């Protein structure tokens, strides 16, 4: 019922045509997410049999993270680091290298991977602007009848 | 001043409840036409006082003419709503 | 890139490293098994090269006709053609003046 | 054209997959260019381009798949079977990449290319973190080691997918 | 020859004129009439129902024409005739030449419109009416 | 037709016309598919 | 008192063009906001009673998720799942797809609908700069009047 | 209908002298004239030699 409008109608179907470029930052990203998630998981628990839990693990936090909520006292708590610094004094050295892939990793998704939706946003909004208010005048008969 | 006047007679009688209708459409156009023409005209000659002598110029339009009920060339601008006259820098100078 | 890679899938890429081993090895030192191919008739080589001929000829009389039809070029030729014209008047005016003279020496 | 070799160029992604997926039932009722037709069906399907990278994705996609599954499940006292799958995986991409250097336009010419130079580091990061494993399989502290060594070994892998 | 169809036993003269330029132009080598009008699948009236001799004879006939430009429409377009006004009886009405040559007009630019000549196309389209 | 007299335009654009199914000129554009017409101010002027 | 100066004048005329394309985002929202705020609250709370609470629970974490504070601990307490896992051993299994409709969420929100309003931003901008730098130096008579 | 005919007349006529009015139209067209003027002249030419025959003869 937005579509009757002059203000909306277009914009839900620019809506519609930025979707392949959302779909685009999903495929992209699903590979650093997935990369960092086991590798992350992995580090954090080395000496536990795989269940569903060590797949929740995979997806829950590095997704989230991709947010600006970055769960680094939940990452602090479960490393067993006992430091008044976030990652020192731990019982194993190999789950201080967290902080780093974390560090790689929120490069990889919020500096490059959203900066870069951003451009395709602005790219694909110029290039569809006046097919998408021709074919919401195109709707405006096809509601009417 | 008569320029300005000249453009927003022909614009708002353009469009003017006379000239309303459904055929009355090709001779609204040529108003139109006409009213940039004189609205032109304004801008240009304002552009050539502001070239030749910039002080005489804020002088002329800082005058207060008699024949249109005491007012400068500005407040006619303002009130015959040409938007080109006014963003002029000849006339921005003399805002300032 | 994956028209000369072998078929086998990765795991089983080794059954794929092993056979043309195996073939390289019986080709150098055996020297039993070859090569077979398929070579291309001189009919549908001649169609080929036919047909590119005249295409080739084709695109060149599109290719001028469109420089010609361009404004710069119009522009030109109608300069050309001014000053071809003035240089006939010219000639014309010579003439004009030996006849002036033929009627002159005439009376 | 090339791409799809001798098979009709309106297949999709899915339509070669599922082909690919099940042979015997998706290929005789399909309009391609007895013994000597599904024979010559394989050998001209098979042979494809597209055909092979489509496999050739697959199979990099169990690799991340199972790679992933051993780091993240726990190391066993002795090297699991799982392991040895990955070794013998690992030794068979380690030939294909010495197969690509021998058959190439010079050394130069294959390690520009960003994707070899990801299969180097991946092959170096297993042989690093299965060997220090494998050096001293029940001690706790090599466990950890190499699983911290196979992190980097699945975040390339990971990477290299992009291709 | 006479048909034993009756709908083609009403078509006028000039019916059978326009039929026999879309016969001159289809016996020409590689003219895309005779593909158009034989991979509709189509009978002689161009109803889609896919005895031989009419079919094949008059295949070219302007109600069949009217039938395949219907479908490269829409699926729901179809122009609708009326000859009954070519008969000596309608001579009377007012206006009645115009619309005679309005609709002589439109099946001739519909004919214009199948050999791809824009001109005649643009004249017959300018002496009839509907314009848009 | 909209510059000269825009509602007997509109007139003209709602007109059923016979020789088509009974159907108006926005309905057989609709069909042909025609988005520059659609688009176009008096039709949506028609429309509205 | 800002309409004197020359940079900030045209970008106030600029922030009241923008407002519109802020209500368009307002609009489009909404349409997210309330679906998954009465799907979230009701899967959370599946056994009570409908009060003010209720409402309040329908737009209150939902419209502050969309600015990166992401009440997961918060819904982790409220969900009564006891795991070191956040969504795991809990009392119902409906309330496990609350990250999932989250996940969907600011997947709408964050990814979609706030790149789509930079991108209108940056056309708007691009529009109506001269137009606002005109009505600027109208406004400067007038002010000055 | 009526006043669909017409207008369709007044849009060719409005069409045809707005397609005259281009520059590549003009150009073109003054290109033509300028050829034509030449085959004039060139006619003009032919002329004049006849002339100079008659008087060359005549003396
Ligand atoms: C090639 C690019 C990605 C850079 C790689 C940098 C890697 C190798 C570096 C960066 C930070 C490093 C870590 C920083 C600090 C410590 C604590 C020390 O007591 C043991 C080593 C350890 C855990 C390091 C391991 C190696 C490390 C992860
Ligand atoms: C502009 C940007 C890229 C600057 C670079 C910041 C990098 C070098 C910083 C940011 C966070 C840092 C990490 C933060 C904490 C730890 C845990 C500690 O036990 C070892 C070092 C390690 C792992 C640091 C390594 C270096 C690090 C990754
Ligand atoms: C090109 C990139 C991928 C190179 C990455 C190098 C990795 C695999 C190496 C380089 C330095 C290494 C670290 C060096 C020292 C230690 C301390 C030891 O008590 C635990 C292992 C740990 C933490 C190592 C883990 C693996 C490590 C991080
Ligand atoms: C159609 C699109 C939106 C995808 C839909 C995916 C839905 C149906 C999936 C995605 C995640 C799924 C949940 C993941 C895990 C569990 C825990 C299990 O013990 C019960 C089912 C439950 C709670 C699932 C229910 C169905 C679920 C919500
Ligand atoms: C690039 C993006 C889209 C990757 C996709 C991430 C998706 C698939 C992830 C991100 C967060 C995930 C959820 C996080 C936690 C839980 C609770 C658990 O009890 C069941 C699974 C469930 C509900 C997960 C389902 C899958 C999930 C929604
Ligand atoms: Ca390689
Ligand atoms: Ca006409």
């Amino acid at each position: 019922y937005y579509a009757l409008s002059k203000n909306l109608g277009p914009k839900l179907i620019m809506m519609m045509e930025m979707m392949k470029d959302v779909s685009t930052f999903v495929f992209l990203l699903l590979i650093f997410l997935i990369g960092y998630g086991v590798a992350a998981q992995s580090l954090l628990s080395p000496d536990e049999d795989f269940s569903s839990r060590t797949f929740i693990g995979v997806l829950f936090r590095p997704y989230f993270q991709i947010y600006g909520e970055l769960f680094l006292d939940d990452l602090n708590s479960e490393a067993n680091c006992l430091g008044d610094t976030p990652f020192t004094e731990c019982s194993r050295e190999t789950v201080r290298m967290v902080p780093f892939f974390l560090a790689v990793y929120i490069l990889g998704s919020n500096v490059l991977l959203v900066n870069l939706l951003i451009a395709m946003f602005n790219d694909t909004y110029m290039k569809v602007q006046e097919a998408a208010e021709d074919l919401w005048r195109k709707q405006n008969y096809e509601l009417c009848a | 001043i008569n320029a300005l006047v000249a453009s927003r007679i022909l614009e708002r009688l353009s469009t003017h409840r006379a000239l309303q209708g459904p055929h009355l459409a090709e001779e609204r156009a040529k108003m139109q036409h006409n009213a940039k023409k004189f609205e032109e005209l304004a801008v240009g000659v304002l552009g050539e006082c502001h070239g030749s002598d910039s002080h005489m110029a804020s002088e002329m339009l800082h005058s207060k003419n008699d024949m249109f009920n005491k007012k400068n060339a500005i407040n006619i601008a303002y009130d015959a709503k040409s938007l080109a006259f006014l963003s002029h820098p000849a006339t921005q100078s003399v805002i300032n | 890139e994956y028209k000369d890679r072998p078929f086998l899938p990765a795991p089983f890429i080794l059954l794929a490293h092993v056979h043309m081993l195996f073939m390289r090895l019986l080709r150098l030192c055996g020297v039993h098994t070859q090569e077979h191919e398929k070579i291309q008739d001189d009919e549908t080589k001649r169609k080929i090269t036919t047909f590119e001929e005249l295409n080739t000829d084709k695109f060149l009389r599109r290719w001028e006709r469109e420089r010609q039809e361009m404004l710069e070029a119009r522009v030109k030729m109608t300069n050309d053609n001014v000053v071809q014209a003035m240089g006939m008047m010219d000639q014309l005016l010579e003439h004009m003046i030996s006849f002036r003279f033929s009627l002159d020496q005439q009376a | 054209a090339d791409w799809y070799g001798h098979l009709k160029s309106v297949t999709s992604f899915w339509a070669v997959l599922f082909a690919f997926f099940f042979p015997f039932f998706v290929l005789p009722f399909i309009n391609f260019s007895g013994a000597h037709r599904l024979r010559r069906k394989f050998a001209k399907f098979y042979s494809a381009p597209y055909t092979r990278f489509i496999s050739d994705l697959l199979s990099h996609f169990v690799l991340c798949v199972v790679t992933s599954y051993f780091v993240l499940d726990k190391l066993e006292d002795t090297i699991s079977a799982i392991e040895w799958i990955l070794l013998v995986w690992f030794v068979a991409l380690l030939l294909e990449e010495l197969r690509q250097m021998i058959f190439c336009d010079g050394i130069a010419e294959y390690i520009s290319d960003t994707w070899n130079r990801l299969d180097l580091i991946m092959i170096t990061l297993f042989f690093v973190g299965f060997f220090t494993h494998a050096s001293d399989p029940s001690n706790q502290d090599s466990k950890v080691v190499s699983k911290g060594i196979h992190a980097f070994l699945v975040v390339v892998l990971w990477l290299r997918f992009m291709r | 020859a006479k048909t034993n169809i009756t709908a083609l036993d009403e078509l006028p003269s000039f019916a059978l004129a326009i039929e026999e330029l879309y016969k001159r132009e289809a016996k020409k080598p590689h003219s895309h009439v005779q593909r158009l009008v034989s991979l509709s699948n189509t009978d002689v009236l161009g109803r889609h129902y896919r005895g031989r001799d009419l079919a094949n004879t008059r295949a070219y006939n302007v109600l069949r024409m009217d039938q395949i430009f219907a479908r490269l429409v829409s699926k729901d377009f179809s122009v609708n005739r009326d000859f009954t006004i070519y008969d000596s009886k309608y001579d009377k009405v007012p206006g009645i030449q115009f619309r005679r040559t309005a609709q002589a007009s439109h099946m001739l630019f519909l004919w214009a419109i199948c050999l791809d000549r824009f001109r005649m196309a643009r004249h017959f389209w300018l002496i009839g009416d509907q314009s848009i």
